[PDB]
RNA sequence: AGCGUUAAUCAUAAUGGUUUAAAGGAUCCGUAGAAUGAAUUAUAUAUAAUUUAGAGUUAAUAAAAUUAAUUAAAGAAUUAUAAUAGUAAAGAUGAAAUAAUAAUAAUAAUUAUAAGACUAAUAUAUGUGAAAAUAUUAAUUAAAUAUUAACUGACAUUGAGGGAUUAAAACUAGAGUAGCGAAACGGAUUCGAUACCCGUGUAGUUCUAGUAGUAAACUAUGAAUACAAUUAUUUAUAAUAUAUAUAUAAAUAAUAAAUGAAAAUGAAAGUAUUCCACCUGAAGAGUACGUUAGCAAUAAUGAAACUCAAAACAAUAGACG
RNA sequence: AAUAUGAAUUAAUGCGAAGUUGAAAUACAGUUACCGUAGGGGAACCUGCGGUGGGCUUAUAAAUAUCUUAAAUAUUCUUACA
């Protein structure tokens, strides 16, 4: 869900703040798929299922019995006295939600302000969701997949 | 018990240090001789010497003889003493 | 709203009722059969 | 100020300027027939003699114009033909009585800014 | 406090104002400081043991883990209420460090309160240096003590010489008094020795805690009098 | 042997180990590469000739600082 | 070869806000919502089958005796009447008087009856209630906390319209009426005194049945969820080997960060998401007209013309009291 | 039926002019001020009832404190001693 990422997106924003190491995160596909892509992109140290207390060292199945109190740690990044992972806005919100084609992405790569979004910047990181896969949006439109505008991490 | 921190104050003082001193020699003496007085009838020799005493201790003046660093404690010791949380 | 900034609501809300008062029999007169 | 609340009506308010002419009827002069003449006192803090008059406007509304320049010649019937600027110092009189066009004659002996008032090119 | 960035970024700021002009001359301190970096990275690291026990902090013991029935004989098939709560406040607060030697350093002063009384050095001499073995008690830089005992006790926990710990506890109690006693026998005899021989001590300790006790006495004397007269007038 | 653990700025808490006898203990390792790493920068301005500037309040410290 | 001016249009800040400046609905309940809302897999934002983390249901085990409504009790005093004995003042105030005060024998005192209305300590409104509210006692009926066990399987959030409750005053009936007390009258005060003080003291305050639906109905701060750095206090829960030092929550008080016009907010006035209400210069105005509702007072709804370049908040330094 | 214009007389309100009567508010504003409401008064206002702080968190003591080798030993010590 959406509502869910931008609850964990804002949990990363406010770790940042004060500059906790190592930090926790509901256990969701979505979820997951956007700490994958943070960590690829380069925002997180690390990335690895757990429990509600702490990352696990050695694999645990998942089930009904476990669920409830499955986790997902992420280890945040700071260099030269500054976090990696400043910023974590979404764009589609849960009661506006905006899904682009490849065209309208293209655009917003080179600096065209679309559908009020601010077209993406240097160091920063569109994630897309297309066909319940997120990816980058740069990714997206090399592939050309018209998909929903995810969130923002700068 | 129950406990009772204070907020943050501007300055931890009392406005009114006591420095409780020992009560007049010359004052206890004339007490004692109204006490003596009380009983006894006006002026009966049972209080000669307490009279004479009385009257060497008043000779000079009415008072034979004639402050606390707590504030200056408080003072000093406030800004260690507080549970002020850092800064 | 301050106080001062309240008195003048007050005085309005006063003269207000004072002009009600003073308007009761001839509104009285209007409500009356029309 | 949701989303919600501003589809069914909300947002910024738009700043349409107002008529600081509403007498005038949406257009730049109205002829007029001046009603009496006055001598008006100023607010405070500057005082003065204003030479103000009353004028009946060819679409109905009467208004109280200003009438600038020095001296000016306007009786109890005369053409005067109205504009949309504001004596600024006299409160309600929102217009000025122009000055070369009608029965209200050029100002005389006006050498600069001559054509805010009546006067004519002396032509030496 | 913020997370200051200028008492780090120093070379940083005077690079650039060497790159401007504004300095001429390079400080003394800038090379060494470009050889040496900050650290800069000023996190809240989490911590997955208690040092001194050695528990684990970060697991969590699942339903699955705990087959068999619980006390009160109910078998466990959820998850509880602190099982979803997220525990990561455990993660990051300090360890508090337990030790099973503090319990019985706790035992021995209460069993033993005018041990209390003998005074103890606490300023430490090398620590690196020293190399007890606890087979005894007696160890040479150490002074016989509550701790001693219960040094012996842990050696002999961990030896299984006594398997159980109250009893090794016990014996490194009577290995202690024996000790003690014969420590009491030498310095009276000492004493004895030093009475036989024509020694002179000026002041024995009972003759020095009466003149303590004299000038207090007399203190209060004055004092009392003084208070007397006060009452009476 | 740090603070205390009523008197804590948690800004520190990577460098304090545990807590023992309602005081945080400073992780000692830490404490040790730390001060490996500012005696080589004080041995580096001395080196270069800079001016070392020992600064200390407390009562007892004077003697030791000259 | 136009330049001025007037009349117009577009641009020129929402890349906004509502504790204190315009602006959170008195409070909750809940309908619509073309509002928003968990998990996994598979189909070609939906369907389908599985999940239990949200939201519920019922037990068990601990606690707690509070809030409603109703019925039945308790208490210090107060006024009034009467008796007793007793003597000249009493009562009041800044100081005085007027009065159902007193030589018809008072006031004070001691008794003895009656009447209403209030609830000293404990008390912190701690706590409890949706908010209004709510502390003499008891009973009845209703609702209420936590943790476990089991079950349901997103059943949820918010909520236009709507609904219900809503202090004090007010009103309509019928009781009641000690004390207090708008008004009124009288005495003072004062240049004056339609006041502040004193005296008589009617409505009212009290109960029963209603009407009405407003208050600085205030935390001047709508509800919900996820999250973020410390400390100290209590409160409850669990373990500990009942009284220890521990783990949890919950509240309260200091703060970090962050936010902020600042004052300051501090788990919200922070970081985010959702839903509703509301604001868009000051006067005129919550006025007029209109409509609806009310026994009525009134309540809600709610304009425009006219006139200004003002108007407002936080903080600063003075002067002043 | 709705809408528009007119109406003797009459009410509110604005702007100007600073006249009269008081002195209600701002400080403890000389009776704390304001909310709701009711009654009264030339006029500001006054008074009852509950509410609010945007007025008092402006908050700042009933006082007494202890014994071990005072030194040929501590106090000195400059990478020495071990
Ligand atoms: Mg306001
Ligand atoms: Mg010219
Ligand atoms: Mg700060
Ligand atoms: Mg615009
Ligand atoms: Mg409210
Ligand atoms: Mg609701
Ligand atoms: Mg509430
Ligand atoms: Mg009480
Ligand atoms: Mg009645
Ligand atoms: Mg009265
Ligand atoms: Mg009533
Ligand atoms: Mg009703
Ligand atoms: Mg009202
Ligand atoms: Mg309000
Ligand atoms: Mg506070
Ligand atoms: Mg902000
Ligand atoms: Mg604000
Ligand atoms: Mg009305
Ligand atoms: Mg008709
Ligand atoms: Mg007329
Ligand atoms: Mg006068
Ligand atoms: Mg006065
Ligand atoms: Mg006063
Ligand atoms: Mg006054
Ligand atoms: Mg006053
Ligand atoms: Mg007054
Ligand atoms: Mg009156
Ligand atoms: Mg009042
Ligand atoms: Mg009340
Ligand atoms: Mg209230
Ligand atoms: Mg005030
Ligand atoms: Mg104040």
């Amino acid at each position: 869900s959406l509502v869910k990422l931008a609850n964990t997106c804002a949990h990363l924003q406010n770790c940042s703040k004060v500059r906790v190491a190592l930090t926790s995160i509901p256990y969701t596909k979505l979820q997951l798929q956007f700490a994958y892509n943070l960590y690829q992109q380069g925002f997180l140290s690390s990335l690895q299922k757990g429990s509600t207390m702490g990352p696990d060292k050695d694999f645990v199945e998942v089930t009904p019995d476990n669920i409830s109190t499955r986790r997902l740690w992420v280890g945040l990044k700071y260099r030269d006295n500054k976090p990696v992972l400043s910023s974590c806005k979404l764009i589609s919100k849960p009661n506006s939600r905006i899904h682009l084609p490849m065209e309208d992405m293209k655009k917003l790569c080179s600096g065209v302000t679309i559908r009020n979004i601010k077209p993406l910047q240097p160091g920063e990181l569109i994630l897309v969701r297309a066909h319940n896969n997120i990816m980058d949006i740069n990714e997206a439109i090399s592939k050309k997949l018209d998909g929903e505008v995810l969130c923002r991490v700068k | 018990p129950p406990v009772y921190r204070l907020p943050p104050l501007p300055r931890l003082k009392v406005k009114k240090p006591i420095i409780r001193q020992e009560a007049n020699k010359c004052l206890v003496l004339m007490s004692n001789l109204l006490q003596c007085w009380s009983s006894y009838g006006h002026m009966s020799p049972k209080c000669a010497g307490l009279v004479t005493e009385l009257k060497s201790c008043t000779s000079e003046s009415a008072l034979g003889k004639r402050k606390s660093n707590i504030n200056y404690h408080a003072a000093r010791l406030y800004d260690r003493i507080n549970g002020k949380p850092h800064d | 709203d301050s106080v001062m900034r309240k008195r003048k609501k007050k005085m309005k809300k006063h003269k207000l009722r004072k002009r009600r008062k003073r308007e009761k029999a001839e509104r009285r007169k209007l409500s009356q059969g029309r | 100020a949701t989303l919600n609340q501003i589809k069914r009506g909300s947002g910024p308010p738009r700043r349409k300027k107002i008529s600081t002419a509403p007498q005038l009827d949406q257009c730049p002069q109205r002829k007029g027939v001046v009603l009496r003449v006055m001598v008006l006192k100023p607010k405070k803090p500057n005082s003065a003699q204003r030479k103000a008059c009353r004028v009946r406007l060819t679409n109905g509304n009467v208004v109280s114009a200003y009438i600038p320049g020095e001296g000016h010649d306007a009786q109890e019937h005369s053409i005067v033909y109205v504009r949309g600027g504001r004596c600024q110092d006299l409160p309600g009189v929102k217009y000025h009585v122009i000055r070369g066009a009608g029965d209200l004659s050029g100002v005389v002996n006006r050498i600069s800014s001559r054509s805010k008032y009546g006067a004519k090119k002396p032509s030496k | 406090m913020k997370i200051q960035t200028n008492a780090v970024n120093v070379l940083q700021r005077t690079s650039a104002y060497l790159k401007s002009g504004l300095l001429k001359e390079t400080p003394a301190w800038y090379n060494v400081v470009a050889s040496i970096p900050p650290s800069t990275k000023f996190t809240r690291e989490p911590r997955f043991k208690n040092p001194s026990n050695g528990h684990i902090i970060g697991k969590l013991v699942d339903v699955t883990e705990q087959p068999h029935a619980n006390n009160k004989g109910l078998y466990k098939t959820r998850p509880n209420s602190s099982d979803k709560r997220v525990g990561v406040k455990r993660l990051y607060r300090p360890p508090k460090l337990t030790y099973v030697e503090d319990r019985l350093r706790s035992l021995f002063y209460k069993q033993h309160p005018w041990e209390l009384s003998r005074p103890k050095i606490l300023v430490e001499n090398e620590i690196g240096d020293e190399n007890y073995d606890w087979s005894h008690m007696l160890q040479i830089g150490r002074p016989l003590d509550g701790e001693s005992v219960i040094q012996r006790t842990m050696y002999l926990i961990k030896t299984k010489q006594y398997g159980d710990m109250v009893e090794a506890y016990d014996h490194a109690r009577y290995e202690f008094y024996a000790l003690r006693m014969q420590e009491e026998t030498e310095q009276q005899v000492a004493l004895e020795e030093a009475e036989m021989f024509g020694s002179l001590f000026g002041v024995s300790a009972i003759e020095h805690g009466i003149q303590k006790e004299q000038e207090v006495l007399d203190v209060w004397e004055k004092k009392v009098v003084e208070e007397t007269e006060l009452m009476a007038a | 042997l740090g603070q205390s653990t009523s008197l804590w700025r948690s800004s520190t808490q990577s460098y304090i180990y545990g807590e023992y006898k309602g005081i945080h203990i400073i992780d000692l390792n830490q404490t040790l590469s730390y001060l490996k790493r500012a005696a080589k920068v004080v041995e580096g301005v001395s080196e270069s000739g800079g001016i070392i500037l020992f600064l200390g309040t407390r009562q007892g410290q004077k003697r030791g600082l000259e």
